[PDB]
């Protein structure tokens, strides 16, 4: 239940400008993007989350007392053109750039 | 059981393979002006803008048309929209971008760089500016002022 | 300041057994491992964290009101041998299997 | 400024390239019994066990010696420690493992599988058990009982 509303765990749409940040000469394109983020209260999984979640079960011994929190559960890539160390123009499709979904860990 | 599910604009509910209700991409393609192939910001050619909008919904939320027609090598046959201009990347693919033009002037020469063009640039910003404006990498010959 | 002590953000050493979980016939080796996890209170970065962190600065506009939390800041790989879908024996070095460091996001 | 910094066992403080105090790997290699090369659980040959312990501290916290000597292809020349036994993976690399032996007996035949060996196995667990024990993949010919 991501796009933030009225206050739980949810995705907040949020635009960052590379000019604001000071990277507008290093990053050729785009000029900014909706990176987004997760806000709110916490009252498919990686292998690590999956194995640990087993020991989080009510009454389990040993017990993993994991600090639960509103984090990204889904991320998306974005293409970017930027200057490398030789100051050459490089395009890449960069993974994990955008927060697409948020959830309680 | 989708009667009650609402997934907002761009999306529809559809019953999946295991009977469960799922939200799937369904962008509005009902008034696309340009009917032909388009070149996405990912450097991929799409059959039309509708295919690009579905990829944007499905996989790349910031994917946009960067120019009309198929993606091209070299900037020779590329027409960039608006105030954007053409550059090529590392494998000679054309991209339409808006070049930065503002570079702070440094008060020393410690930031100086010597381009492969034999030109001394006052800073990385200055070399990057000439590069974007030229349309293709110039590249760093070595740090410091060019040696005479 | 990871290994948990006496209660902030910190790494908790924690062993999971693939037998406990029910994966001991699928996973050939190892039989379990110290996956670890992060526990505690929150009162190098990915590109996404870096751009968003700029808008988290006191008094910044627009302002990212990010739900801060004790999460892994460093992960490590582990080798594993397991059966694939054809029930063939496969070895891989799997990235991000172990929590090595924890920190407030 | 490292006088005061303490990084626990296996580690020491050392001044880095930019003057800052850092913790670096420094495992105890002062009584290693086996002096020769070792084969790590990652399938890599290490010059000795000390090199393996440094890699464990630096990059792979669960890396262990799985057998002594260089890593081998085929199980022909491999001696597994303890109750462990040898299997080969997809490219014929030898690994020392402890094979599972416990498989619940299913009460139907819906879980049945036909191995490439022409043997009908009652479940995936049963085929995996015969596989580990054989020492090499058998593989699935098709799901269900073997057809006569
Ligand atoms: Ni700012
Ligand atoms: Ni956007
Ligand atoms: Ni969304
Ligand atoms: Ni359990
Ligand atoms: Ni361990
Ligand atoms: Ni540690």
């Amino acid at each position: 239940g991501l796009e933030c509303d009225g206050n739980i765990c949810c995705k907040k749409q949020f635009f960052v400008s590379f000019k604001d940040i000071g990277w507008n000469d290093w990053i050729i394109a785009p000029s900014g993007y909706h990176a987004n983020y997760c806000e709110g209260e916490c009252p498919s999984l990686s292998f690590h989350s999956t194995v640990i979640n087993h020991y989080r079960m009510r009454g389990h011994s040993p017990f993993a007392n994991l600090k639960s929190c509103c984090v990204p559960t889904k991320l998306r890539p974005m293409s970017m053109l930027y200057y490398d160390d030789g100051q050459n123009i490089i395009k890449k499709d960069i993974q994990n750039m955008i927060v697409e979904e948020c959830g309680c860990s | 059981t989708c009667e009650n599910v609402d997934c907002g604009p761009g999306k529809k509910c559809r019953m999946n393979k295991k009977n469960k209700p799922r939200c799937v991409c369904a962008p509005d393609c009902s008034n696309i002006t340009w009917k032909g192939p388009v070149c996405g910001l990912d450097g991929k050619t799409y059959r039309n803008e509708c295919a690009l909008l579905k990829a944007r919904c499905k996989e790349q939320p910031e994917l946009e048309v960067q120019y009309q027609g198929k993606c091209k090598k070299t900037c020779r046959d590329v027409f960039c929209p608006g105030s954007s201009t053409c550059v090529v990347d590392q494998t000679n693919n054309a991209y339409c971008v808006t070049c930065n033009r503002i570079c702070p002037e440094p008060s020393s020469s410690e930031q100086s760089l010597c381009g492969n063009d034999g030109v001394t640039y006052s800073s990385a910003c200055h070399l990057r500016k000439a590069t974007c404006l030229l349309g293709r990498s110039i590249g760093l010959a070595y740090e410091g002022k060019c040696i005479k």
